């Protein structure tokens, strides 16, 4: 019915107007003061005035770190972009590192326009060519309510031919795009043949010419590589071109730069307008230094949107680096441009909640016993383990056609399947390498 | 029906073989031993097909000649029809026309299916003649025909495109064909009297077309035009994170409305215990989204170190995919389980073994390892076909035994004769004197 | 084509025209010669491509037949109910505004 | 236009400076960093004067102190129709581009050049034009009416013009401009603007465009679209050695001229050692833009050798260089600093909270002070007040930890955390 | 006639169910080792078992590969034998892994029989045959055409229902003309002129071929045989002249792309259809890995999962060294350098190095491959030699014996020859003692 | 074809001897026809140091060239 993979049971940071979190809300416990401070960036998100600001959350595993980044994008809304991003993805063979960390920031940011269409259909009556260069053709497309006559480009007759078009066949022309598409052959002439392999639908509606306006969005990043490469079209020198350079390509600060400027010019008529997003990177410690030194400059920007970085670590090396030496993975010099977010723990009781809310989400009835036991696995293995225990059990009280979990059922689990404790104490003890 | 298949290691064993008790059988469906394992893994098997639950992993565990991989092929045999599994060796992700993340991703895809059904009328009925009307350098041609089945006897007039695909296909008064009004494919079943009889019921009949096409497919040929292409040519890189992005909810609105329904499917990998670094940051992350497939693993080494890193980790791989996954482990096999698996091969392979040389063979296969001994048992009967008698003689298992060197044995004879063998440095003695 | 044509949805949602004929050099002005882009417009005129389908199904997006059904809550659980009916040999009266 | 929210350096513009090159205490955003200002006033006027190129300054310093403030108000001071490059050391790097075609390829991108082309256009509003069909008599005949508010007058079309007015519909009372030159028309408006004067006038256009620019057209069929697309792909060093005598040769017609734009590299310590080796020759020829190079480490290791060289740079380029130090600012600076964040961000801070955000600012650093000073208007919008007030900024210091107290804070937690080893601890008791 | 380093191996030379012989196909020794793979060509031609790997060590110049040819040899010509190298596993086009299933997919051979009747010959002449139609009407009605038919030593006359009129429009034949006409299938083809016709004319471009030989109506059956790799790379590939596709195969590069899973069972479907019918015959092959040592980790782990595929044929390897750090892994150490996973898979078959008496043996019979004869007493410093430098340098001075025989226009080699050949080529010892006693960095 | 050859970017390629041996007779026609005039060139390479041991190796090779 419901798919639930680690989440589904968060619903918001769950603050109130004045800011103060309260003890259980939206499916989480306790971190009452990193979903404060997360916030507190909330707000900052919305008011738009901050560009290029950078707030890491460091803490240990299971202490909530990326639960908490997906309330933030799921505070701020859907109409806000939020792009989650992962520190090994920026690691690709068609292009360079350093591009793909710039196109997400560009990807980052939102755009939303307003544009009119044209839209024309009919039946055809007539079609002729008004045949060095390929000759324009009159369509005589009929609407239900009435009749025009229109002279169309070269290409949107090719688009025509290829389409086997007929005369007494209903069409559809998009006038902006040039897109032609063919609904099928009228509803009057379906008695001339008693069999026949095309479908019969009715004349269109209305009139011949329509119009409305559409609130779509687009991001900026897809609205570049509109100017950077060809897209689709019904022509072949459309496919063509569009075949000619299949592979992605950097995109040189030229054409960005240009595309802004027609963006402040879109901005300008009132048609569309600039919000930010968030970018999020998760284990930031895998990144190279070449991405993090390329970071300390891409943030001084001002197009730059405001980027979480989500690590756990001591005091490590960095990737690529020999001798250096810094906390979390990240460099000095980046860590300056960065605010922290600490994470704590949670206790014993914390972890029962965690475990019962997870389990009403999951809908399955657990016994206060059996819950009690899986308290103190969760004290005694990880937060995880308990977590990850919950479906096994209640496939064996299904089995024992039992509606609630057992202790003997959670015993038997623990039986059945082992948690790393178990497996390295079985690794140290053996044969040959189990 | 039957793919193309031979003789295989995994060949015998067909479905897990668990009672609904879910506890096993001494010998089942191929399978023999194991039971901790083969319950845990039906366990999952009936997680899978309860479907309700997405993005958890599991571990397999143990030593050399197992069965994990034999057990894994057992949860994959008892899945059945209709539920997407890949498999997948941990060497295959790296590619140099991919990136590693990004065909990690691309086996994420292909294992969660999506089902998707129709309805098309069909007319089938035999053909009583053909009446065609053409002209010599005329244009417009006219065709008619006359269909019959028992309880219908009636006369079509043909359209345009029904004549071509008529010529096509040649359709004669004796030949009877199926024909689909929206597609307009002829479908011949055979031919009637110059050996089926007349189809029963009514000429047209409407039934339900059922297709079925897994999450990578859509991904691919929403990407570019000749997109399809990547498809059967298998050439595809870097797909936008924009359409998948979009098709997920494409699906999502398909879900809510009960058009489409999706079938969850099982990754499974094997030797995941020489992975890099990266792959696993990448799982991490990439177990929690919406859609997850059931991952499923297989590690034979012990602790040892992680590619990409210096250090040492337990089990071969870090401890945040060891937190979230679960660790199933395995044991080995008794002296007489042994000799269980190499009389079912026996019995796969259709190889008759006499009582004597099925002991021998289980004590040398438990001085020995399994696999040698299940090597064994396939030449014997080639040697024992020189003697024109069909049994497995002891021996004959003495002279295949001779003949073919087990590991340990040759690890002496290495070793005494090193100055022959090419040495670590490069030093080699090639003359006798 | 029944597979191409059910599962083709995504469009490419931001494009610039005019852009493929100035990727391939011919247009109104350029450095090509006169009468080549256009023995190249008939050219590509003439040849076909088996790609049609996809291009047009990519270009623009169709409402197919399919929607009528899935647009509506009401309509999502009659067909069930008169499938149902059907089975069970009844018949049925609908009653509107 | 331009929309931009807010920037790191979105205050400071244009540097600051007096006739006497003196700087001021506080000019146009630029405060602190006396004796920095002036010898980059004296690089700036250098560039200004273009009878010197292919010459490198360094610019070294502290992190967070008075580096790429500098090149960003020598740039901006430098101000529109001069070229400047500011490019990270991690950018030149590429998979598709070799690292050299991608160094000399910023070294063509620095340097401009400015071609002026004279035209003669006729501008003005259609009031009615008239075209007919081919006849015995003539070719086409028509006759167009461009009415302006000095003069009107008809003039009759040359067939091809014509086609130029039925290729494009044109309707009758629309402002346009037709260029007898080019052979094509420009619509300016409807008639949304008004007739300025004569008809034909005699105006002269320039086009300031790059080596880079003039390089990339002649390498390919279409090399415009090679310029945006970044496809380039490595040009080849005939056609650049070409380009050079053209260049030359248009200078001596005076058809042309070149401007001796600016260079900057952001973090030069992570360029790679080939890199460092083909500047040095870069520097020396005819042709090079004034190079400016930035790095905060200093006494560390080359990438691609082994034994560390001093400043993180080769000797052999340290000669080419002329080398700038900064200094750290005082805690006198670091106020005025802040106030200035203050007035570009529209944040109210009082004297109280004035003087604890500079002394966390002296105690920890400046960026991370100038980080609250956004995040503290928040807190206090929740309370409603205009102003920021102590306790907000107290409240922002102990939500957001810094990077000394993380560190401490990891010191004695560090069981909790992953280690170089990767030994973790989830478990609380035993 | 050329020779190298081969040619005197004629198969295993065993013997009818028995040990095999002391000296048979230029194999001197080692009974066991080529008794052992005479069972292994027992179980290739079984056709049954899949997936199952062999491997032979031994020293250098022991015979490992001439056993690898031998068996090679043991098949036949038409079961395919694929003869591959560790080192050829790289390429920079793809990964390595797609090129080791590549490469154990183009083991299996697949053959196809197919048995038509033909009509072919002259034509005598071509007359309707005119009957009533089933519906009265005013126009002509054919029943029947016939067709005749002249070949040497025979001429028939047939009768083709009327819808043949349209392919032998399409044909364009006439009268005169030789055509091909297929039984059941029907239609026609037009191969060429008679021969008789090309006097008529002095100059004509079309040619004459002679009147088909033997009966107008024959019967005859061709065997096809094609890989599974060979008929998969059909599939993948786009072919066409004109088409948009094909016109972008033209101006770029062809390049390996690698073979999605779904494409490949969809070629096992139809294979596996076609031989249900009885048409399609599968038979696997062999795949031959020289010099195993050379492989990465990343392809020993691919092959522990790759031979315990169903369809995966079997593969035979070789290696030479002794207990060497696998590629790839610095710390670990496994016998022969193949990890001891995959050791665990397969059967070891051990060498021994060959005798003086059969060193001997083996220079003899080298000879008569060489076609130079050599003396006895000659021979017996070629022994000590080969025993002392190495077996391929007593091997190696063949030739050069021979030529300065020419020079000093002896037939055959004198001791005086083997010395001086010795004299002016140096083996691997004498060059290595050579390189310590000089100073100049030789 | 032609047309998109044009339209793709150069992109350098290893050149076979044989060709560069075609170049070589014809131009040697040409210096014997005395219709053309052959003049050697001079190489500069600064930084040799920073070349790879297989650069200096083809070096050995390169120069024995005529
Ligand atoms: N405060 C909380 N309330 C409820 N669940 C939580 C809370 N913190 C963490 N979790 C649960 O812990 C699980 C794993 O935490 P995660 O964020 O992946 O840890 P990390 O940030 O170390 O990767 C999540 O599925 C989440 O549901
Ligand atoms: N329970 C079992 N039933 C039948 N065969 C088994 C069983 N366990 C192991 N085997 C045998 O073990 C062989 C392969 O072992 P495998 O699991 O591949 O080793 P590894 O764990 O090293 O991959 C198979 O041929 C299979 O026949
Ligand atoms: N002289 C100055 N006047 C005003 N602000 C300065 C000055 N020097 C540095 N800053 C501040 O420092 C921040 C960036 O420091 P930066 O110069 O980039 O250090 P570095 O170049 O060493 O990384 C800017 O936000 C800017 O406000
Ligand atoms: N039984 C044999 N009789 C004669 N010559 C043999 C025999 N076995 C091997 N050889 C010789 O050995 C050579 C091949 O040695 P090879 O197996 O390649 O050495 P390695 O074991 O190092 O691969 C052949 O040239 C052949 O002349
Ligand atoms: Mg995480
Ligand atoms: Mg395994
Ligand atoms: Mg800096
Ligand atoms: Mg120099
Ligand atoms: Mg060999």
């Amino acid at each position: 019915v419901t798919r639930t993979a680690a989440h589904t049971h968060i619903k918001g940071l769950g603050l109130d107007e004045s800011g103060v979190a309260k003890r259980v809300e939206g499916g989480f416990v306790g971190q009452i003061e990193a979903r404060e401070a997360c916030g507190v960036i909330v707000d900052l998100i919305k008011a738009k005035k901050m560009s290029g600001r950078a707030i890491l959350l460091a803490g240990g595993p299971s202490t909530g770190k990326t639960a908490l980044a997906l309330a933030i994008s799921q505070e701020l809304g859907p109409k806000v972009p939020f792009c989650p991003l992962v520190g090994s993805e920026l690691y690709s063979v068609e292009v360079k590192k350093t591009e793909t960390l710039m196109e997400n920031f560009r990807r980052a940011i939102g755009l939303r326009i307003k544009e009119t269409k044209e839209v024309y259909e009919g039946e055809v009556t007539e079609l002729t060519p008004e045949d060095k260069t390929i000759s324009h053709v009159i369509v005589g497309l009929k609407s239900a309510k009435g009749t025009k006559t229109l002279r169309l480009d070269p290409t949107i007759y090719e688009s025509i031919q290829r389409e086997k078009v007929s005369i007494g066949d209903v069409i559809y022309i998009e006038a902006n795009t040039g897109a032609v598409k063919r609904v099928g052959r009228s509803d009057a002439y379906a008695t001339e043949f008693d069999l026949e392999t095309e479908e019969y639908v009715p004349l269109p509606k209305g009139e011949v010419h329509k119009k409305k306006e559409i609130v779509q969005d687009v991001t900026l990043h897809d609205l570049d590589v509109a100017n950077a490469r060809p897209q689709g079209g019904q022509d072949v020198i459309s496919m063509m071109g569009q075949l000619l350079k299949p592979k992605k390509t950097e995109i040189t600060e030229k054409l960005r730069q240009e595309v802004n400027k027609v963006v402040a010019k879109y901005i300008d008529q009132g048609v569309a307008e600039l919000i930010p997003g968030v970018l999020f990177i998760d284990e930031v410690n895998m990144l190279d230094i070449e991405i993090f030194t390329y970071l300390n400059k891409a943030l001084e920007s001002n197009i730059a949107p405001v980027v979480v970085l989500a690590s756990n670590r001591g005091m490590t090396t960095v990737r690529g680096t020999e001798d250096v030496i810094s906390p979390h993975g990240v460099p000095p010099d980046l860590i300056d441009r960065l605010l922290i977010v600490r994470t704590l723990p949670y206790d014993k009781d914390e972890i029962r909640t965690i475990i019962e809310r997870r389990a009403t989400v999951e809908r399955l009835q657990v016994e206060s016993s059996a819950l009690d036991l899986l308290a103190t696995m969760g004290t005694e293995t990880s937060l995880r383990y308990a977590l990850q225990l919950l479906a096994p059990c209640g496939i064996l009280a299904q089995t024992s056609n039992r509606k609630e979990i057992v202790v003997n059922d959670v015993n038997e689990a623990k039986l059945l399947f082992l948690d790393a404790k178990r497996s390295t104490k079985i690794l140290e003890t053996s044969a040959n390498y189990l | 029906l039957k793919s193309l298949s031979l003789i295989a290691a995994h060949s015998h064993i067909t479905g897990l073989g668990l009672d609904e008790n879910l506890q096993p059988r001494p010998t089942s469906e191929g399978m023999v031993g194991q039971l901790q394992a083969r319950r845990a893994a039906g366990v999952i098997l009936k997680m899978v097909q309860n479907g309700t639950i997405a993005g958890r992993a599991v571990l397999v565990a143990g030593p050399p000649s197992t069965g994990k991989t034999a057990l894994a092929m057992g949860v994959s045999q008892s899945l059945g029809k209709d539920v997407p599994f890949t498999a997948i060796a941990g060497s295959e992700i790296f590619s140099l026309e991919l990136s590693k993340t990004e065909a990690l991703t691309q086996a994420f895809r292909k294992s969660i299916g999506i089902k998707i059904k129709e309805e098309t009328e069909l007319i089938e009925g035999e053909v009583v003649e053909i009446q065609i009307d053409r002209s010599i350098t005329g244009g417009h041609k006219q065709g008619k025909l006359t269909i019959k089945t028992t309880d219908m006897e009636t006369i079509y007039e043909l359209g345009n495109k029904m004549i071509d695909g008529l010529t096509k296909e040649k359709v004669l008064a004796g030949d009877v064909i199926s024909i689909d009004k929206a597609s307009g494919k002829i479908t011949k079943l055979g031919r009637s009297f110059a050996f089926v009889q007349c189809p029963e019921g009514e000429l047209q009949k409407r039934k339900t077309v059922v297709h079925t096409v897994s999450l990578h497919e859509i991904d691919v040929i929403n990407s570019r035009t000749q997109g399809f292409l990547a498809l059967f040519t298998g050439d595809t890189g870097e797909i936008r994170s924009e359409v998948r992005d979009q098709i997920n909810t494409k699906v999502a609105e398909w879900k809510e409305e009960g058009k489409a329904e999706i079938v969850p499917g099982v990754l499974f990998i094997d030797e995941v215990h020489m992975l890099d670094i990266e792959c696993f940051s990448f799982i991490n992350r990439a177990l929690e989204d919406e859609f997850a497939p059931i991952v499923m693993m297989a590690t034979n080494r012990g602790v040892s170190k992680t590619r990409g890193t210096n250090y040492k980790s337990p089990h071969g791989l870090p401890l945040d995919l060891l937190d979230r996954s679960i660790i199933i482990t395995t044991k080995s096999y008794n002296e007489q389980e042994i000799k269980t698996i190499l009389s079912i091969r026996a019995q796969e392979e259709e190889v008759e073994l006499s009582s004597d040389a099925l002991d021998l063979l289980t004590k040398t296969g438990v001085e020995t390892s399994l696999r040698y001994s299940s090597n064994l048992i396939s030449v014997a009967q080639q040697i024992a076909m020189k003697r024109k008698n069909n049994t497995v003689e002891v021996e004959d298992v003495k002279r295949a035994y001779l003949l073919f060197l087990d590991s340990a044995r040759s690890v002496k004879y290495v070793q005494e004769n090193e100055s022959q063998y090419i040495d670590d440095q490069g030093n080699v003695q090639i003359s006798i004197a | 084509r029944k597979i191409i044509d059910t599962f083709a949805v995504l469009t490419p949602s931001a494009v610039s025209l005019d852009m493929r004929k100035l990727a391939l050099g011919l247009n109104d002005d350029s450095s090509v010669g006169e009468n080549t882009r256009l023995k190249v417009m008939q050219n590509c005129f003439e040849v076909s491509n088996p790609l049609h389908q996809l291009q047009t199904k990519l270009t623009i997006a169709f409402p197919d037949k399919s929607l009528l059904q899935y647009d509506c809550g009401k309509l999502q659980k009659l067909a069930i109910l008169l499938q149902q009916l059907k089975d069970n040999g009844h018949r049925a009266l609908i009653f509107t505004q």
